[PDB]
């Protein structure tokens, strides 16, 4: 039913799905460790919106030349478009990790964002700073050990999915060098 | 709160008339700068946090003595900023709620209404007021019809306090 | 204007269901539409506060003056603003107040026949 | 200052091919709509418009724009009867805009929950906010 | 009054924040039906004097005790205070037609209008069948293909339903 | 008389505001309907004398009487049936009249108000005027918006009558 | 309505126009295989942001030349120009589909196309080379055949009005040859 | 209900007044009046079905496309006709309520108010009812002063139709 | 208290007819459509524990002014009866959606609850802002769109049911206001 899901992610439009009770283990038995995958993707995106909001305004608070006049945090659109930036490769991110793998992640999000970043003027290196935030926060949220907030959880490690965001966030990475 | 559809049905009502041709050209005329409203206070939210305090420091380096003053009514200490991050953000509120209902609705009767009674008992003087949404319409980052029909109710908001 | 189209049936439901006064009924009837478009529009603001002290009040006006002091609380307010501060006057309540549909009040003299 | 890009026409464009193609018949071409449901009230159309493009569509087209696949997860804990998981992806927007600069006046500004924006007004952790500190009458 | 733009400005005023971006792409979906809301209220107004005594003449053919002496709305000026108030819901349902809620139907037209009637003595049963009367004769007036181009406007005549039996039900 | 400009005028100084923009849309769609008005205004204008004989003739085929009856009120002279010829080139140069400034001001100003009080006085029956603008509703030839248009002002006549 | 259809074309003039559900079998007795026109339709539009934007792309990883600076598809007016420029000839190949003739296809679009793509260097054997990859698309979706995105369909075949869009194409491909 | 009783009441009650012999006189003048309009009264109850049928067909000889017309508003068929002899028993009945009570009374209350909203609503002319009237009006029977009481109160109602 | 089944006998009573074939379509397809009626209340009524917690505790944080020492929920019994106050009018609306009618919520208790709160002295803009704050957490569970707690229905849309509970709770808070 990851077919179904697919379906989904390869339509190119706004289109709502859901799963029942009987598809979702269909879910949980074919992906492995499911009882400690989704709970790793929920604690994402609950705290996702804090997420965008604390990294590039942490890349403010290293590089505050992106606020200058003239800088790529000027001119409050192109301000919410590197929010927008902040939140589409969350999301991407998150489906990375749901699906196991970055097959979903190279076609629809990283192909060519290199080549489109230095053809519109986007600072590459100050993004790198503004991802590596990205994989400080997805780790303290899977291992549970934010400062600020904790969730509830099962007892047990998550370590294998903590180190999977740090494999995801490096291609991310990689991709923008 | 008066919106342009609820007075095409507010002056066909007092003369006790059904809702004829005349009126139902007035609606298609908040049907026609819907749209051209419409990205105008969607996308102010999403540019709202740097105008607030973006307009705050264009008020105290306009007025040095707001910061340096001893008294109650101003930004001096740090409990006179928290209301600036307020009483002005009233101001950014419903010039958002005015283009969603295309008129000036919600800020005749939330904002306008009885307002001098709040001026002058409490010395805010609307010289700050002014400016502190001067830097607004100027620096919102909106070109074309959404651009003027945004500017539409911001000097409307002005010309009210001038 | 006591023709079909310038009657006001919704009005007078609510009088007879004493829902509205006298007080109110008058004011229903100045905010009008067809008060507006037969009595307002075709003279200006010193001859209408003429109209609606004539017949508001039932006097006459005092002197040319009156007429003056009494026309801008129809262009800054507006009507509406400008019957509700005369029937809140000391003269309508005095002799009409809430029950009573005004007249011309003392047109002849007791001896007379002719009067004004 | 939010658009100072208003008007910026840096295209050469000499006068060589107003002979093959108009000033009004230019990158207009028919667009065909679908109102494609399997119902009765099903229409096609087709409209002739302005044919506009951006310089990023190489790999992500105007379909494909901003549309990041969203997760939302149900789970109260051990009610897995009843827990659910939902995918979409919609044209997303980011989260409200970052403030001003700000030295350290009442408190920048903020905004959270789902129905309605909230938004308050922290100084930089404390959020004063409207108790009025200045009370102080004169007996 | 209100209409469905002036709802989420009072449905965020006590809640206090901005108008958030999920709501109003369905209310930027409300104006592609704007031009479908405006001929379907020309649609009840250019008949607004064919549907009120096509449907008291019906209502006196089944109920003959309403129009017989000692009746309710026996005499002259009972009779034309009866097509009074079949002609008020007539306007107080196509101004909630065009403006996207019901608010002001039942705050200046059915707040305590079945009590007036009790107060009254009239037949709070049988405005009803008029009113549904007036129900069928609108609905299927606004069905019609002439005048306007085809096409499917299923949705929109639903709410045209719904609010002629909010009147169905405010006056028993 | 009420056009929606002298409405949104009105509204003005109801309050004895200044016109703001929710006064400005409602012109704004009055010159959007107005380019299928003024086609419709000149197509009743230029066909007027075929619409109003044959008018005519549609009373006097479905009304027999009136062309026979002795006395003052029926078509029977030669003055009665000029009398007759007038009132339907009355009515028609009021729809034109509405449909010029958008709205039912003229025929409000000039047909409508005392209709009752001369129907009465000089025993013209108004089930009369109904089928001479029965006639012109769906004989003008008209075909679409700029049908939809005359068939709001002479659906206006109608239901005073009615 | 065709005529009707065409008068949305021949005016010069920006409206929209529709057909009806009564109107709509008029036309589908009149054009043979309608239902299968339809969805012949239905299957590029629903898709033509992707259609172009792997068209140009192939176009372009195969002649990085192109991309120089002193090549077409720098400076990134000429680039956006470029996506604007196959956007055209595939709305214009979309209602040669709907129409059933290339007639208003050769004269809109392809009529003076030739020399004003030297008028301005236009590469045409990348241009040829950019309309073959729509011509691979085009006869992917309307089979049902494309390799990652499946769509619901009646069953049946659709090869003939798969020949007509790769002779469609082909028209094109000569008119810049 | 205005009767001379329920009159010289009012204008007494106007001015704080005890009964004078001004107003002993207006109810005196009633009862010199009241044995001849009381005879007339009972006059024209008993000849009533003489007096409603036979102004029915009066109706139906002076207007003759009421019984041949088709559609509800006319009587071409049997309801019709019952509708038709119901309004002039109607008519019929308020002239001699008012010829008890001594004034226009019970047919201002009853029959004259809201009248013109129904001829208007249910296409009923207003000059079928005066040929009705005027059947009734000199073809009582009555005679002398008994004649002049109810025709009086005949031509109340042919003035409140015209 | 009126039954939609008795609904159609007073209608089919003045008129004086007996039942025709006519106004008996709305009733027959109201009996297949009664399962799923019958699968809404059931979860209305189970999870009312919560919509009395979220009654009162909610709208206690947006006007804190009445637990203050002087308040209208300050005490105790008040503290108490506001928990016992909001637990018997959403019990009312279950009766009033399985008959259909609202005149079983309209006798009972909509005849005269407000002229009874002022002289109790309690506000009516607290009292629909706690109205309200139970009618989006109705028509969650009607829909099972519920975020912590989903639960099991079948599979379809229930929005005309769901616009008829907002149908009641409106009248619930405009019967105080
Ligand atoms: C429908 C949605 C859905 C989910 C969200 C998950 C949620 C989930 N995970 C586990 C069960 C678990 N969940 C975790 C996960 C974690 N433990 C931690 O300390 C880390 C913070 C976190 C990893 C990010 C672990 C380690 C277990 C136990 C091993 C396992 O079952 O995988 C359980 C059973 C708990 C129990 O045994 O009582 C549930 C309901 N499963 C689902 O079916
Ligand atoms: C002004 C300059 C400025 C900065 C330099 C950054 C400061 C900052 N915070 C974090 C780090 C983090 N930031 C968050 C995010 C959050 N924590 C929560 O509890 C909320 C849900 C959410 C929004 C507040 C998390 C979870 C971490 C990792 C744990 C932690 O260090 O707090 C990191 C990454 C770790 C590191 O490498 O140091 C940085 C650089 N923020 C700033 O404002
Ligand atoms: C009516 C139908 C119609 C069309 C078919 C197009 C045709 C067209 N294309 C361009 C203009 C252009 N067309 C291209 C396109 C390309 N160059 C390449 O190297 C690639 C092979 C290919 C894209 C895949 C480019 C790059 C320009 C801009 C050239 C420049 O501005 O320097 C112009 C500009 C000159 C002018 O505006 O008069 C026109 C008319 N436009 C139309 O209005
Ligand atoms: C499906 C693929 C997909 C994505 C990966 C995103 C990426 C993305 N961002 C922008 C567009 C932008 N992206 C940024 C973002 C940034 N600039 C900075 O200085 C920061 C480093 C960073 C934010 C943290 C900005 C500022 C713009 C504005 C440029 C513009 O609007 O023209 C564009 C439009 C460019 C164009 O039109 O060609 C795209 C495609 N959106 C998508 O649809
Ligand atoms: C001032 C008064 C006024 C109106 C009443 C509307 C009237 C109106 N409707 C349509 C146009 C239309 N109108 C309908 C409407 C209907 N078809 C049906 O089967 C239903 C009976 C009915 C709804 C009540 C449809 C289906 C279309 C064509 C589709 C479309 O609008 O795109 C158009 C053409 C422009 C357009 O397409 O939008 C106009 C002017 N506009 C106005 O300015
Ligand atoms: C870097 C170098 C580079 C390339 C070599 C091309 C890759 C490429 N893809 C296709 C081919 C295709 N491309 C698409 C288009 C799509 N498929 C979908 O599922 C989406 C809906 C849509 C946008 C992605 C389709 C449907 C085909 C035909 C199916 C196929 O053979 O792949 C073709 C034509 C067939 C052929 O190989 O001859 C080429 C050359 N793009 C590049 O960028
Ligand atoms: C309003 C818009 C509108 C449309 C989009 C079409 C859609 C459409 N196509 C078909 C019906 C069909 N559609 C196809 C088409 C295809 N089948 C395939 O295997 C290929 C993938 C594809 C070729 C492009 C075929 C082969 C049929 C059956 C034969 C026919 O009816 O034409 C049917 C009837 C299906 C049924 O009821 O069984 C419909 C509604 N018709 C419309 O009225
Ligand atoms: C002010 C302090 C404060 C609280 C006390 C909580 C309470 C709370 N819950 C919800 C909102 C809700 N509350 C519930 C209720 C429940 N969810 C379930 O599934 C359980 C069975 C049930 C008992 C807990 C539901 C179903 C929603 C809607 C959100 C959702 O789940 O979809 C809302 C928003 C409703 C509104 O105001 O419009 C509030 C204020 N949150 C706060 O901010
Ligand atoms: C039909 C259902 C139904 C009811 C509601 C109650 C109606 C009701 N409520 C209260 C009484 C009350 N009800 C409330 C509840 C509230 N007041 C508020 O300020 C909040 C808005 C709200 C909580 C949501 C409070 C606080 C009291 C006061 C108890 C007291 O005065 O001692 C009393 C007085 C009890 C007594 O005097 O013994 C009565 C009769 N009875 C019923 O049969
Ligand atoms: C013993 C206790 C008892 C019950 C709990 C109900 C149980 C129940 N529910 C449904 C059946 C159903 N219930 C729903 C309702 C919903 N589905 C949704 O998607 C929404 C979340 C929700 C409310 C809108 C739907 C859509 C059906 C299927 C249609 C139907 O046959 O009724 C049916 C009919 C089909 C079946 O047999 O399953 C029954 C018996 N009846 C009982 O006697
Ligand atoms: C209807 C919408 C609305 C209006 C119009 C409004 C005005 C208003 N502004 C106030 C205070 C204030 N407003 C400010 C803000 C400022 N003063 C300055 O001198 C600065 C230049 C400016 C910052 C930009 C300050 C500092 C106070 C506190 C004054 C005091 O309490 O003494 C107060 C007192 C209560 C409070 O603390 O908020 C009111 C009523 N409040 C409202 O809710
Ligand atoms: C503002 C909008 C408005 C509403 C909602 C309204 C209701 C209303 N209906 C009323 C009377 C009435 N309404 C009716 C109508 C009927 N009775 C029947 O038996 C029939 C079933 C039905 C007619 C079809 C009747 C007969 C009266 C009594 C008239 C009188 O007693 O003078 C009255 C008493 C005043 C009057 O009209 O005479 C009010 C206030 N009035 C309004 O002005
Ligand atoms: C612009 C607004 C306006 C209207 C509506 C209007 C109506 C109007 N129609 C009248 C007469 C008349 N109208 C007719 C018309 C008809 N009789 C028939 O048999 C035909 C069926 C029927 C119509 C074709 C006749 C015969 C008279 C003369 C009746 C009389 O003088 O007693 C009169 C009496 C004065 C006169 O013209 O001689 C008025 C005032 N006048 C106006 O100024
Ligand atoms: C006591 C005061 C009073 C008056 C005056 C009155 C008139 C009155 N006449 C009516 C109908 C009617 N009146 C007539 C009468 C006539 N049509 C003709 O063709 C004849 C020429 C003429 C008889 C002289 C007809 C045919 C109807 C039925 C109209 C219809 O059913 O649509 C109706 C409609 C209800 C009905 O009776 O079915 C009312 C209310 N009602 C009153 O309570």
């Amino acid at each position: 039913m990851l077919d179904a899901f697919s379906r989904v992610v390869v339509n190119s439009d706004a289109k709502a799905a859901y799963v029942g009770g009987s598809d979702l283990q269909a879910l949980k038995s074919f992906i492995a460790d499911g009882n400690k995958r989704l709970d790793a993707v929920n604690s994402i995106v609950s705290n996702a919106s804090c997420m965008v909001s604390d990294a590039v305004s942490g890349m403010i608070c290293e590089n505050p030349g992106l606020i200058s006049p003239g800088g790529n945090c000027y001119t409050n659109r192109r301000m919410a478009a590197c929010l927008r930036d902040g939140e589409i490769i969350l999301r991407y991110v998150s489906y990375a990790l749901l699906a196991g793998d970055a097959s979903v992640l190279e076609d629809r999000c990283l192909n060519g964002l290199k080549e489109t970043y230095i053809a519109l003027g986007v600072p590459t290196n100050s993004s790198i700073r503004a991802v590596s935030i990205m994989k400080a926060q997805a780790v303290a949220f899977i291992t549970n050990t934010a400062t600020e907030r904790k969730m509830s959880f099962a007892a047990g490690d998550c370590t294998s999915l903590a180190s999977e965001v740090a494999s995801y966030f490096d291609r991310v990475g990689a991709a923008i060098s | 709160m008066k919106t342009p559809i609820t007075e095409a049905i507010a002056t066909a009502d007092n003369q006790g008339r059904f809702l004829s041709n005349t009126e139902l050209q007035a609606v298609n005329g908040r049907y026609q700068r819907a749209t051209a409203s419409l990205t105008a206070a969607k996308a102010l939210t999403g540019s709202a946090q740097r105008l607030i305090t973006g307009a705050a420091q264009a008020v105290y380096n306009k007025f040095p003595y707001t910061t340096q003053m001893p008294g109650p009514a101003y930004a001096s200490s740090a409990i006179g900023k928290a209301k600036c991050a307020r009483d002005i953000g009233y101001y950014l509120r419903m010039v958002t709620y005015c283009l969603v209902v295309g008129g000036t609705g919600p800020m005749d009767e939330y904002l306008v209404a009885g307002l001098e009674e709040i001026n002058r008992s409490f010395d805010l003087s609307p010289s700050w007021y002014i400016e502190a949404l001067q830097y607004i319409k100027n620096s919102h980052g909106l070109s074309g019809q959404v651009a003027n029909e945004a500017n539409a109710y911001i000097d409307y908001a002005i010309n009210t306090l001038s | 204007q006591i023709l079909k189209s310038t009657k006001q049936p919704f009005l007078e439901s609510q009088l007879r269901f004493n829902q509205i006064s006298i007080k109110d009924f008058i004011k229903g009837l100045v905010l009008s539409a067809p008060f507006r478009d037969l009595n307002y529009n075709v003279n200006n603001n010193y001859r209408f506060v003429e109209i609606c002290v004539q017949r508001v009040l039932g006097r006459d006006i005092y002197n040319e003056r009156e007429k003056i002091a009494w026309s801008i609380i129809i262009a800054t307010q507006g009507l509406e603003g400008f019957i509700d501060t005369l029937l809140n006057t000391q003269e309508y309540l005095s002799n009409f107040g809430d029950s009573i549909v005004p007249f011309q009040r003392r047109r002849i003299i007791p001896q007379r026949s002719k009067g004004e | 200052g939010e658009e100072e890009e208003t008007v910026d026409k840096e295209a050469p464009r000499p006068e060589l091919y107003n002979k093959y193609f108009s000033a009004d018949r230019l990158h207009k071409a028919p667009e065909i709509l679908f109102e494609y449901n399997k119902t009765k009230y099903d229409r096609v159309g087709v409209r002739y418009t302005e044919v506009t493009s951006k310089a990023s569509e190489r790999f992500f087209p105007k379909s494909r724009m901003n549309r990041a696949p969203v997760i939302e997860i149900s789970y109260r804990e051990g009610a897995v009867s009843t827990a659910s998981v939902s995918l979409s992806m919609p044209e997303i927007s980011g989260p409200p805009a970052l403030p001003f600069p700000v030295p350290k006046g009442d408190v920048t500004t903020t905004m959270v929950t789902d129905p309605t924006t909230g938004r308050l007004k922290l100084e930089f952790k404390v959020d004063g906010a409207a108790v009025s500190a200045y009370s102080d009458p004169r007996a | 009054m209100l209409d469905a733009f002036a709802k989420v400005v009072a449905q965020a005023d006590a809640r206090g924040e901005f108008l958030s971006n999920t709501q109003i792409d369905a209310l930027s979906k409300m104006v592609k039906e704007g031009n479908q809301r405006l001929d379907i209220v020309n649609k009840v107004t250019s008949n607004a004097s064919a549907i009120v005594t096509n449907s008291a003449r019906a209502l006196f053919a089944e109920q003959p005790q309403l129009i017989q002496p000692g009746g309710n709305a026996y005499t002259s000026r009972r009779m034309a205070a009866c097509l009074r108030d079949m002609e008020i819901v007539l306007r107080y349902v196509s101004y909630a037609m065009i403006a996207g809620d019901s608010s002001v139907l039942d705050d200046r037209c059915l707040n305590g209008l079945r009590e007036t009637y009790q107060a009254l003595g009239t037949p709070g049963s049988s405005v009803a069948v008029a009113i549904q009367k007036m129900k069928d004769a609108s609905v299927a007036l606004a069905n019609d293909t002439t005048g306007t181009p085809i096409g499917d406007c299923s949705s929109l005549v639903a709410e045209l339903a719904g609010y002629f039996d909010r009147a169905a039900v405010s006056v028993v």
